[PDB]
């Protein structure tokens, strides 16, 4: 059992070490989309990361189009696809994992994840080990939930608080 | 030197860098509306629990894990079974509820550490104590404080 | 801005005339305060708060 | 007025305030002449005095309860009902009649329009009252035109069961102002927002003041009895009954 | 369960899991305990209905979970008691009194 | 020296400290309404059984013991069941609360050793000896009396 966990820890690396490449770093985005500069669990990554691994390996043999060459058609397709499979996984989601993921799919605030700070580590010659959330160049502000939620709040409270009357309250 | 006094002075004349330590520890506690009493809660459709989700297969875990040349990792059997049951009647509301408002207030909740249907006071740990938070009264302003200021020193 | 709401098409913009400002245009008119013969001229206090100052 | 019909009815004086001054609004001349003066739409718990209005309205301001006009919505609960309101088109059944609702109000054009219970019809005799509070321009079979120009349209509807007021009142204080006035608007909120879910938001705009009843209790439900007592003081007297009650006659109700 | 459906950790935001750990065995209990004479799914309801686990986490309670105990060590003793106006039966009490 | 008289007598006169002990056994001892034969049950919604409920898996117990980085405990499947069904022949029927009031009378009955529809009179251990309580009579000054003042010394 220790020596079937190492060769299906060495088949991710003889195979799939493309996507990897792109997946860790879509994911290390993603745990700060998720969290937002608050701890993170180091143990439970792992269970995460492999949850999200399997959602790419699961992508990568779906697709004729090569990563390098359309990267966007692959975040709509494990972003959905974990979109799916954390949600047959987990069963309360205390930090929101489904929820926030919906709402990346959705508002499409994952084009931010591909762009020109973001395409080069993807060219680059790294291993998925080396890619670390030090590598990953933080978002603008306006790109994360966040940002986004809270200016759902401002949109629907300053109209939902409009919402009806005390009719007589108001004098003058 | 009072709890509520403090925060209506802040948009007024005083910073917030000049406060007292024991006026930073009261003013990171909760009100007085935490300890009374309020046995109402409602609207029991929050977005922490999934409806769709499954046992671990441990047979599919096991496929899944040894990388197996796959081509779909999750079971999709409750999660196509929850669009069915969606689609029986059409969803004359809902159609664009439950996809919109109720999903950015309890994910903005979430950063708070806050949760769904939690109408109270919450904690949150900021650098080295913590900071009771509620959906009213959301403390940003102490927030940036904690975190901004006390990098380096400590505060209680 | 005390009743925007584009979704219900500006109709509780003018429910909110008619319920708020005329009402009280009908209340003051029962009771003496308003003589037939009065200008209107409404204005915002600018205090958190509507007033109407009568002219004559 | 407001004041007498808060002897009759206690609660939910708010409601009162906006029924008592479109009343205001048509005996001045801040009249409306297309609006149907004092549309309402009476949400509301099962239990509370909801159709006791329209009662009470009949009784004061027209002294009669002939102006009373029951509309029995489980009559109407089918999709073919809807020509029993506007009676039979022509080269059909009947015709002769302009119909049950739209022939009464015709010879009585000051009286209050009770609807009982807008929870039960189909959603095709919803389409014949987006005209109804819209404008005075509703045409019979003969299409002549009918006066609901001074009739106060009372619509009460239940969906008491379904959920907010439906909670029941956690705390049965008689208001606290900060729990009780925030919890109940974030309920009218959803009430109104149901509405999109089902009466057709079309419809809520022709609405001048949808009212949300607070659901009775032991505070509420004390003041209650002793008016009825005295409702068997006005009527069963002559043949002499003047009865009283007690701390311990009420109580012992509750 | 829940620890490995958070990312958040539980020291930093310590809410989001009792609301995740209490309906999870408020569900774990309901799915295992038939009879319940002690009503366990009964109170965990009424828990999470009434939202007074959040004197669960106050400043007694969180200077407990940083310190360095094992969780072995943990007992009754050293958990302090929380003041009966938030304890369940109380609630239960003042709120058979007020609706009778 | 009877029963019911001296219960009339505890709010004007003398207090529960100067009884016989005799007299404490009488009061705790239930009334005379027990063994008087009443026949009759009703409202059988009791909390106490969970509808829900099922065997033990043996196959999932034995995964969930090995700690396995799992991410679901229980079944699922007949949880979800009772929300269908609730959602269905309920919606008809329509929503009912059953925790307005039949949730805390039922709570508070079990804090007294009380079955949740038993209207008659039911012992709790306090101390050394048992005190039969019911509904209606509570007998919380005697529950006052026989913790506090009954630490040390014995009673019966
Ligand atoms: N606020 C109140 N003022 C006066 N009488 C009231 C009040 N609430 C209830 N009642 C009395 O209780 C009864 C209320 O009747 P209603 O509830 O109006 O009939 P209903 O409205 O069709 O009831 P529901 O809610 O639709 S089942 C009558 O006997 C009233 O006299």
């Amino acid at each position: 059992n220790p020596f079937t966990k190492i060769i299906h820890k060495l088949k991710k690396f003889i195979r799939y070490r493309k996507v990897l490449r792109w997946s860790r770093m879509w994911w290390v985005l993603l745990v700060r989309e998720i969290v937002g500069d608050n701890t993170i669990e180091k143990k439970t990554e792992k269970a995460l990361r492999e949850i999200w691994d399997q959602c790419t390996i699961a992508v990568y043999n779906n697709t004729l189009n090569a990563v390098e060459s359309k990267p966007l058609l692959f975040l709509h397709g494990i972003l959905n696809e974990c979109r799916n499979n954390f949600a047959t996984k987990l069963r309360q989601d205390p930090s929101l994992i489904v929820a926030k993921i919906d709402q990346i799919i959705k508002s499409q605030i994952y084009r931010f994840w591909v762009s020109e700070p973001y395409l080069k580590i993807g060219r680059s010659h790294t291993l998925y080990t080396h890619i670390t959330p030090d590598a990953v160049p933080q978002l603008p502000k306006e790109c994360t939930l966040k940002h986004l939620s809270s200016y759902m709040e401002e949109k629907l409270k300053s109209m939902e608080s409009k919402k009806n009357i005390e009719s007589g309250k108001y004098e003058f | 030197s009072v709890k509520d006094i403090k925060k209506l002075i802040e948009e007024g004349i005083l910073d917030y860098e000049d406060l007292t330590e024991n006026e930073l520890r009261k003013l990171a506690k909760p009100d007085d509306n935490f300890y009374e009493l309020s046995p109402y809660a409602s609207d029991e459709k929050d977005l922490s629990l999934n409806e769709t989700s499954g046992l671990t297969n441990e047979q599919l875990k096991n496929f899944l894990g040894q990388n197996g040349t796959y081509h779909m990792s999750y079971d999709s059997k409750s999660i196509d079974y929850a669009k069915q049951k969606k689609s029986e009647k059409k969803e004359d509301q809902q159609e664009d509820d439950d996809g919109f408002y109720d999903a950015y207030k309890q994910i903005k909740n979430s950063y708070d550490g806050i949760p769904n249907n939690f109408n109270h006071e919450a904690p949150q740990l900021i650098g080295n104590n913590y900071v009771f938070t509620s959906i009213y009264d959301t403390k940003e302003n102490l927030i940036k404080f904690l975190k901004k200021n006390s990098e380096y020193d400590l505060y209680d | 801005d005390q009743s925007y709401d584009p979704e219900l098409g500006a109709r509780p913009t003018l429910i909110f005339i008619e319920s708020v400002i005329m009402t009280k245009f009908a209340i003051m008119y029962l009771k003496k305060e308003l003589v037939d013969d009065m200008d209107v001229f409404v204005d915002y206090n600018s205090k958190a708060k509507n007033l109407v100052i009568n002219l004559s | 007025l407001y004041n007498s019909l808060s002897k009759s009815i206690i609660g939910n004086e708010d409601i009162i305030k906006s029924l008592s001054d479109a009343v205001v609004k048509a005996a001045t001349g801040m009249k409306d002449p297309e609006k149907p003066i004092g549309t309402f739409l009476f949400l509301g718990p099962t239990g509370v005095g909801k159709t006791e209005l329209a009662k009470t309205l009949a009784i004061e301001l027209f002294n009669s309860k002939d102006n009373l006009i029951r509309v029995n919505m489980s009559e109407f609960t089918e999709a073919h009902s809807v020509s029993k309101i506007t009676g039979s088109p022509p080269g059909y059944v009947g015709f002769s009649d302009s119909g049950q609702l739209t022939e009464a109000v015709r010879e009585k054009p000051h009286s209050v329009v009770l609807f009982d219970e807008l929870e039960k019809a189909h959603a095709d005799v919803f389409k014949v009252l987006l005209q109804i509070l819209g404008d005075g321009y509703i045409n019979d079979n003969h299409r002549r035109n009918i006066d609901f120009s001074n009739t106060i349209i009372i619509m009460t509807s239940n969906l008491g069961a379904e959920l907010f007021k439906k909670k029941l009142f956690f705390d049965a204080d008689n208001s606290g102002t900060p729990e009780y006035k925030r919890v109940m608007e974030d309920v009218r909120l959803s009430l109104i927002k149901k509405c999109k879910k089902v009466f057709k938001p079309e419809f809520v705009n022709r609405i001048d003041k949808i009212g949300v009843f607070e659901p009775l209790n032991k505070k509420n439900l004390h003041k209650i009895v002793a008016l009825r007592f005295k409702k068997l003081e006005k009527r069963l007297e002559e043949k002499n009954i003047q009865v009283s009650v007690s701390e311990k006659a009420i109580d012992y109700i509750i």
